[PDB]
Formats: structure tokens, C-alpha cells, sequence
């Protein structure tokens, strides 16, 4: 799940390539800048 | 200018000729099943020409957004072996239409007449808005080149429409060779950037040659480029042949013309020749340029688009999607003249006015056009206009339905 | 070079800091003063050029062509050593190795010079060798080309048979390092737009994900990162 | 002018890089060697200023009237031309 | 001409760290400057002190000289014996440094304030770079 | 709306000179500022 | 020393279009170094708002076929350049 | 919200310019641009 550790490469999410397949599932932890996220939470709790 | 310049004398390739699209862009709605982007691109067919390939190259398949088509051949053009694919004339010139595929996201896509033996590239372009949602769907594109060309730094010191260079040869190639013009801007190499800012295709055919630089060799783009002032772009003046030679100027020499007389440091200091063995390796010259001259669009104050109407248009509801830059200094007004289905026979666009249209937003007829005469009128400058595609355009309409219930799913 | 001794006579002293000679009329000819007047320019000429620059520091022409042997040609062009430009008008093409770096740099090739070797600097005002014809001699230094020299006036790299490194004017890099920095100091590893991880199968190789991804523009390391392409990468099924 | 003509003689060769005179003891004397010892010196000096200037470029003083007939009066300053920074001579107005 | 086109009398240019002291000697470690028209290696050792109170300004100023083969054998000709007719030919022009307190005469290569080098001029591009950028990131949005 | 394009004027909206008059409307598809009125898009589901 | 006007090819210090000097360019640095981040801070953030600038209005009493627009002051790097507009905005545009 | 004041009052604000032309005459003030009402104080 996404905590990860390369300075070089970001931390947008997963593409998480299924059993006998290929697809992409990431209702996990999660990190960005400013949290965008977090501010995208505040907007979220507004839809709810 | 005081001598030629053979403009690859390192004579080495690298195989772009140059496609263009007809229509290049779309504006359109789908029932395909937010107040989204317009979601797949409704499946469409593009014709084309692409120039400069290999003399009668062969098997040019074609892949859009990079996923693969299949061409139909224009007439002078046969298909590859393979087809779905084109042959070519004797200049690697190739034209004809192919089908732009199903699950083409919105947005522009890479356009891809190519195989091995030589590539091409260009975009076609695909964006607006839908009233009902469905899936918002976008993918986009990316596209640039490389050779061992020539190259020239050149500046425009005011925002001005170019139309055309004008150049001069010692020699030229053959006929099926050529030099691409293309322009871009520059890198912190101080060298040219990669960007496709404008391109044109230049054959020994389209190429003047003088003994004192005077062959007034015309470089004219397709659409034209602004040069916006205060900048250096630059000429690359693609090619594979070194025996296109052209004119150059260059420090304290003697000039061609007249040779008891010599030139300054740089013939046009505002600019910078460079010549390459891969498009990097670029020689800085703060001794040359070109001789050249440039030209731009003279344009007068104002313009009329008076289109042919849309008939038998039995619409209750319309939109303007069509599009274009107007450019500070620049207007584009938009209008019709609606004759109904709501109206009389000897109504008339000469009886209607231009009534004008908003663009990217909805609009009514409240009852059911049948024909509608179009105008845009542009308002303008000396230098630059407004700039409208012919295929960014829609005066789009809609007829709405008399039944069509908001049934609720079941409910538990 | 000891020019001091004659016939060169040359006293010039650039840590005295001499600057002018001060002549007198109806003179028997100790041309030292010559030798002296014109080296003694040189050195303040020396010192501020060299505040400017390096030996083998690139101007103008100055392009390459390396060929496929690895003869590096150099473009003939303006090239700056030790207190002055000159002119690389050699094309003089040097083998690199193409492995590894390659310290491309020159000499500035001593030769003295007597009207005695060059009969074109004897006397043409009246016959020829007529005397007059060995009023002085010269030093001549054209420039020549070598390479893994470190201590030649060292114009290039080669990397691996790259060129090493191609922003030719560089003040500006300078500024970009510190800017593309600055777009990561507050911070810089960011999606300012698109990326993000969808999913699609491969099925042309039916073994991976053809990652379907849309464009996206960006800075990392505050570097700006843009990749505006249709995509569909490879990585292999679960 | 062209001092490889006679007396003068210049047979500096910059193409060479002829780099410095020696000049021989108690001397009847060519000279033409003369002005090809200054020759030598500007070429150098040539370089140092060419490979980084343009001839016009403006160093001082050079703010202006334009005499409002147009005649331009240019205010007096430094200027570059081919090799060498240097006091522009004049306004010159015209 | 070309040497004022670029830098201005006093700019410092190598070495010069200085051997400042509590005896406010500030021993002008020897290194290149810009001085009229010229750059010029300073190697002289002149120790100039200061008070220690308000504005100090350390400055070199150079001094000319015609000198003569009377008083340089230097100058006594090799295309003869020395001490001899022909020898005593041309003198020199010459023009040699010396460190100064206050002067305004004197090129200005430190200034001091109550013994501060309040100054420190450390480069001519990423400083003066500096001084747009954090201030750019001060002005219209900025400063928090 | 006469939707203008020029590259330096931004998009605030409309000045709708009233009619027999002079004043302002503004109800409109018209977008301003890189979407940040998104914090007003909130703040108004938020207030009913 | 002397000077000349539309050689091109002199030693050309300046060019007047229409009698206008064409430019002002008159520093070597501080306007490159601006040709670097306003043209940045456009390529980042182009003809854009910080603030302020909105869409309300004021009548022409002075020349009444006209509004004379009160419109807000307001800021941004607009055009990626340094923009604060502080106004007593009352400007003249036609009636409808 | 929490909030500055809707209208600067109407304040009485004496004033003095100078060097305008000897003499000059009209002379309107004009507050944002708007014309107001001096009162000249003699001399």
C-alpha cells in the first residue's frame, strides 16, 4: 500500500496488476503535496 | 550573404516527411451510451497529405492517437503492399482518408502516417462541452523531430502573422529529397528548441539558385506562424542532402554579389546561423546568417466569413462549439441569419439580420430552424487577425423529443 | 622565454609592473626598449583576460563532427587561452576512444621566427635582403589540438562518445538550476496535472498491464516534468 | 589603408598566430616590421573584443534628443566598433 | 576603455582574505584587483591600521615614476658591454601599488563600520541574482 | 458574452450594460482564475 | 568617428520606428533576467487573477450615453507580469 | 464576516498644492477624479 521510498519517482497512487491479469485497485493510504488531497477531503465531506 | 551553405554537409537523414489532416480537429456531441469534455471522439474520417517520404515508400500504415487505422489511397496513390496502408509517388508524396477509431478519448491525438522506412507525424484536435454526463474520457498526444540540418536564429520585434521567408540558392538536390522548413523557438544551449512551431516541405523543384544570392526562393507555411515581437524563433531547415546550398552571410567577408565588399559580424546580428551533424551539435555562429527576407500577413482592419447556411435544419435548439484565437487587437464576432421551419416562404436572409451566436454555451430557436445563413466577422490590425479553423467549427443544432419519462429505478 | 638575452635584448618586468618606455633622439639602436614596450602590454592584457576566462574556453564557429572511427573534427572557430581569444582556424580532428570521458584541449604551438627562415619579413623596400631586411624576428604560436590532456587548454568532454554535455551557452543554466531549485525549495515533486495510475491490458504480448495513462505536465526536483502523451505501458500480468 | 603596401610593409600573419616581435640589437632597421608589430598586438586585441561585442554596442552616455524636425541627437557616449570599446566622437545629428 | 566597459577601480578579484587584526591592521593579503584601466596582482605587504569607530574605507592607491638607467643597470643595453657608450638608452614609466585608510582618492576594496567588515560582497552574479529572486518572493505574492 | 481570446486579457466575465442604461449582469458559462471560485463552490453547498 | 541612419549595416546603436525609439532595452542584465521569470511566471501562471478586477459598474452622468465603469482595483502577475491595477475606476463604454 | 467599513465618511479635508503655473486659474478638484467644491481661501 502507498507509503513508499523513492525520492526520484512520485507517489501518485496504483495500478495494482490483478491475479492472472493486469488492473488497478487503491483504497489505501495515500500522501501529497500541500495535501491537494486533504483539501480535496474538505470538498469530499461537502459531497457528503 | 558571401558564401553558400550546403545545409547537411555531413549528408545524413532522418526520414519525417510531413502529414497534415482535412478536417485537423473536431467539435461534436454523442450519445455515447459533470457537464463534461466531450468523451470519445465520435468515430470520424480524416483525409490527408504527407510529403517527402522515400521515392515510392511503401506500406505506409497510419496510426491515430498511436493506435492503428486503415488508409484509403487518393488518386496519383496506390495502396502499400500491405493495406490500410498507402504507396507513394516518386517524391514520398502520399494523400488519401482513413477512419478515426472507437475508444479515441477526447482531447488532440498523435496522427501517425508511417512504417519503417520513413515516419510521419501531426495532431488532430478534439475539445468542448457536453449538457448531459455520461464518462468525462481524455488521453492526449505529443509531437517534435530531429536530422543533421542547418538552422538559423532569427528574432520578430513586434507580434506580426508570417506568411512566407524568402531565400536564395547557389544549388539545389534532386526532386524527391528536399529541405523541410520547419520553425521553433530556442534552448539554454542558446540553440534552437524541438518544438513543431510551423513546417514546409522543399524539394529541388521548390528551390531557386543564383550565382549572387538573389533566387528568391519562397518558404510559405500552410496556415501562417505568429512571430511575436520581443523574441528569437528559429529556422530548421531540415534535410537529409547537402546539395541544397544556400546563400549565408558571415564576419568581415567579401559578399557574393559584390565581393570587393564585405560583410559586418553576423549579417543580421538580431539572429544566428548554426549548422549540425544531429540537430545538437550545432555550430554557434556569432560570425553568420542567412540571406534571407521575411513577410507576413498585411491584413486590413476587418473580415467577413459568409458561410453557405446549414438546410433543412428542423432544430428547436442551437450552439456555437466552433473556435479560433481572436488575439488582442482582433475580434471575431459570430451570427446567423435563421430562416425557420417556424417561418414563411419568402422569408429571407436578405428579410433576417446577422443575429449573433455565443460561443462554448447553449442557445434556443424555440421552435424548428430550416435554414441558417452564417456569418463570422472579424475585426482586426495591420499585422494580425483573428484565426478560426475550419474544422474547430460548429454552428451545432438540436431537435428535442416529445415524450421521455423520468422513470425512477425500483425500489426496495 | 629568456628574450633578455640578445638579439632579443628583452627587459620587460610585469612584477615591477613597467608600463611605458621613455626614449631619447639622434639614437644608436639598444632595442630592448621594442621587445619590452610591446611584452610589457601584453601582461596587463593578460591579467584582464584572464579574469574573463579559461583556456579553451569556446566563442564563435566551433560546432563539431565527430566521425564514426571517433576522429573528433572540431568546427573551426574562436577559442579563448591564457590572457586572449585566438582562432582555431585548424579543423584539426583529434581519434577519441568514445569510452569514457575524453578531455578534448589544445596547445599553442611555439615557433621563433627569423627573417632568415621567412624571407617574406626581409626588406621589400629596396633589394630585398637590403639591409634593414633582419630589423626583428618573431614568435609564432598557432594552436593544435589533443585529447586526455587534462593540462591542454581543455575545450570539451567526451562521454562515452557523447559529447558529455550540450548546453553551449550556459549563463542561463546557471539561473535554470537555481529557478527549477527555487520550484523545489517551498517544494517540488509534485502533478500539477494528469498521470494518474488507471490500468489496460497488454494483449499484443497478453503477459502484461499496457498501463493506459493521458497526459500530464509537472515539475520533480522542481525540474518541469511533461509528458503529454496517449500511453500504454508494458509491465507483466499478476 | 593597408600598411602592407611599401614602406610600411606589414607581413603579419594572424592566421598563424604570429605572437610576439624580437626585435635584433643596434639596428638599421625594415621598418616594416613596425606596423606588423602593432599588427600582431591587434589581432589579439581584435579577438578579445570580437568574440564578445557587436559594433554599436552603447558602453555610456548614450541617452538623446530627437530634434523634434527629426534630427536625432543622440547625447554623447562610449560605443564598441570592430575590436575595440570606444568613446563615441560625437552626436553627429542628422 | 575596454577594462571600465566591465569593471569599476577597486573591484577585488583573488586572494585578500583578510589578516585583519585587534591592532585593526588589516595586513591586505596579497591577490588580484582592478585598479585604473588595469588588472593588477597586488604583492606588496603594507599594513594600515584603523580606529575601530564609525566608517572605515581601506583603499590602494597607485603611484607613478619615470626611472632611468642611471639608476638600473637593467637598462644598459645588450647589444653592448654595459657601462659604455650607446647604454644609458630610454627610462620606464612605472606604476606600483600602496594600501590607505580613508582616502577618496584611494580605489576602495573594504569598508568597515565600528570594526564590522559590515560588508562582504561575495559575488557579482548569484548575489546580485539573489536580490531579485527571495525579493521577487517577498513582492506581488510573497513575503509569509 | 462576446467571449474574448486576447492572450493578456483574463476572464472575470460581464460588464451586461443595462438596456436604455449602463450597468452589469453576470450569470454566465464564463469560468475565472485556474477554477480556485472552486473554494466558493464548496463554501456554497456548505451555506445551504 | 562619425554616424549614419537606415544603413542597417553600420554600426547601428538604436532604430527609430516612426520616429518612436522602437525599444528602451537600456540595461545588459536586469531585463534578461526578467525575460527569464515573468516569462516563467506567464509559462506557470499566464493571464490570470490574484484578485480583485469584478464585473459591477458605475453610470456615465458626465457623457450619459455611456457607463462609466467602476470596476475593482486588483493584483496578479497577469500575463506572468506584475500587475496591481490601484484605480478610482470609473471608465467610459457606450450605453446599451 | 468580520469586516472594514462600507463608506469613508463624508470628512472635511483642507489641502495646499504647489507649483502649479503663476497664476493658474480653474483649477477643479476632483476627488477619485470627481469633481468636488473647493473653497478658495483667498489670496
Amino acid at each position: 500500500p502507498p507509503l513508499n521510498t523513492d525520492p526520484e519517482n512520485l507517489q501518485l497512487g496504483t495500478v495494482t496488476v490483478l491475479p492472472d491479469s493486469d488492473e488497478a485497485v487503491c483504497i489505501s493510504f495515500a500522501i501529497t503535496r500541500l495535501s491537494m488531497e486533504d483539501l480535496q477531503k474538505v470538498k469530499t465531506r461537502v459531497d457528503n | 550573404a558571401s558564401e553558400t551553405l550546403n545545409v547537411n554537409p555531413y549528408n545524413i537523414p532522418n526520414k519525417q516527411g510531413v502529414l497534415k489532416l482535412t478536417p485537423s480537429e473536431d467539435n461534436w456531441i454523442d450519445t455515447e451510451n459533470l457537464e463534461e469534455m466531450i468523451e470519445f471522439i465520435r468515430i470520424r474520417d480524416v483525409s490527408f497529405e504527407v510529403k517527402g517520404l522515400n521515392p515510392n515508400d511503401n506500406n505506409l500504415y497510419l496510426l491515430f492517437d498511436g493506435v492503428r487505422c486503415a488508409i484509403t489511397p487518393a488518386t496519383g496513390y496506390r495502396k502499400g503492399s500491405e493495406d490500410g496502408t498507402i504507396m507513394t509517388d516518386a517524391k514520398g508524396t502520399a494523400k488519401g482518408k482513413f477512419t478515426i477509431p472507437a475508444g479515441i478519448r477526447c482531447g488532440n491525438r498523435e496522427v501517425t502516417l508511417k512504417n519503417a522506412n520513413s515516419t510521419s507525424a501531426t495532431t488532430y484536435t478534439a475539445q468542448g462541452r457536453k449538457k448531459t454526463a455520461q464518462d468525462i474520457i481524455i488521453r492526449t498526444r505529443v509531437t517534435v523531430n530531429l536530422v543533421d540540418p542547418l538552422a538559423q536564429s532569427f528574432q520578430y520585434d513586434e507580434n506580426r502573422t508570417i506568411s512566407s521567408l524568402g531565400l536564395y540558392f547557389a544549388s539545389k538536390g534532386d526532386k524527391q529529397s528536399n529541405v523541410v522548413i520547419q520553425i521553433r523557438g530556442m534552448g539554454d544551449q542558446g540553440y534552437p528548441n524541438k518544438t513543431i512551431y510551423a513546417e514546409t516541405v522543399m524539394n529541388a523543384d521548390d528551390i531557386k539558385v543564383s550565382n549572387n544570392a538573389s533566387a528568391e526562393t519562397r518558404v510559405y507555411f500552410d496556415d501562417p506562424m505568429m512571430a511575436e515581437g520581443g523574441k528569437e524563433y528559429a529556422i530548421v531547415i531540415i534535410t537529409e542532402n547537402s546539395d541544397y546550398t544556400m546563400w549565408v552571410g558571415t564576419r568581415t567577408k567579401p559578399k557574393i554579389d559584390k565581393p570587393n565588399e564585405v560583410i559586418s559580424g553576423n549579417p543580421y546580428l538580431q539572429g544566428v546561423l548554426f549548422s549540425s551533424s544531429n540537430a545538437s551539435t550545432w555550430t554557434p555562429h556569432q560570425n553568420s546568417d542567412l540571406k534571407f527576407g521575411i513577410y507576413t500577413s498585411k491584413f486590413n482592419e476587418t473580415a467577413t466569413i459568409e458561410f453557405e447556411p446549414i438546410k433543412d435544419v428542423s432544430a428547436d435548439r442551437i450552439v456555437l462549439m466552433s473556435t479560433y484565437l481572436t488575439p488582442e487587437r482582433t475580434g471575431c464576432t459570430w451570427e446567423m441569419k435563421l430562416i425557420l421551419d417556424d417561418m414563411a416562404s419568402s422569408t429571407t436572409f436578405d428579410q433576417l439580420k446577422w443575429e449573433p451566436i455565443g460561443n462554448y454555451q447553449d442557445l434556443d430557436v424555440l421552435g424548428l430552424a430550416r435554414q441558417v445563413k452564417l456569418r463570422a466577422t472579424f475585426e482586426s490590425n495591420r499585422y494580425i487577425s483573428p484565426l478560426m479553423s475550419s474544422s474547430d467549427l460548429t454552428f451545432t443544432t438540436f431537435l428535442t423529443e416529445l415524450t421521455g419519462s423520468y422513470v425512477g429505478r425500483a425500489i426496495d | 622565454i629568456n628574450f633578455k638575452g640578445s638579439p632579443y635584448l628583452d627587459r620587460f618586468d610585469p612584477s615591477k609592473d613597467r608600463t611605458k618606455v621613455l626614449f631619447n633622439p639622434d639614437r644608436p639602436l639598444q632595442q630592448a626598449e621594442l621587445n619590452e614596450m610591446q611584452s610589457i602590454d601584453q601582461y596587463y592584457l593578460k591579467n584582464l583576460g584572464d579574469a574573463i576566462f579559461k583556456d579553451g574556453d569556446k566563442q564563435s564557429g566551433l560546432g563539431f563532427t565527430l566521425s564514426e572511427d571517433n576522429v573528433l573534427t572540431v568546427n573551426p572557430g574562436y577559442v579563448y587561452i591564457n590572457g586572449k581569444i585566438r582562432y582555431y582556424d585548424n579543423d584539426d580532428s583529434v581519434k577519441i576512444t568514445g569510452v569514457g570521458k575524453e578531455t578534448i584541449g589544445i596547445k599553442l604551438t611555439e615557433r621563433i621566427v627569423t627573417p632568415d627562415e621567412d624571407a617574406s619579413l626581409l626588406d621589400q623596400t629596396s633589394g630585398v635582403p637590403s639591409y634593414f631586411s633582419k630589423g626583428a624576428d618573431r614568435l609564432e604560436e598557432k594552436m593544435s589540438l589533443t585529447v586526455n590532456d587534462p593540462t591542454s587548454a581543455t575545450i570539451y568532454t567526451f562521454m562515452d562518445g557523447d559529447l558529455y554535455i550540450q548546453s553551449t551557452n550556459a549563463e542561463m543554466d546557471k539561473i535554470n538550476k537555481v529557478l527549477a531549485e527555487r520550484t523545489y525549495d517551498e517544494s517540488g515533486s509534485y502533478k500539477v496535472n494528469g498521470f494518474e495510475l488507471f490500468s489496460e491490458g497488454n494483449a499484443e504480448d497478453d503477459d502484461h498491464v499496457s498501463v493506459v495513462v493521458d497526459a500530464g505536465k509537472a515539475y520533480v526536483k522542481g525540474f518541469k516534468v511533461d509528458k503529454p502523451v496517449s500511453t500504454r505501458i508494458s509491465v507483466p500480468k499478476s
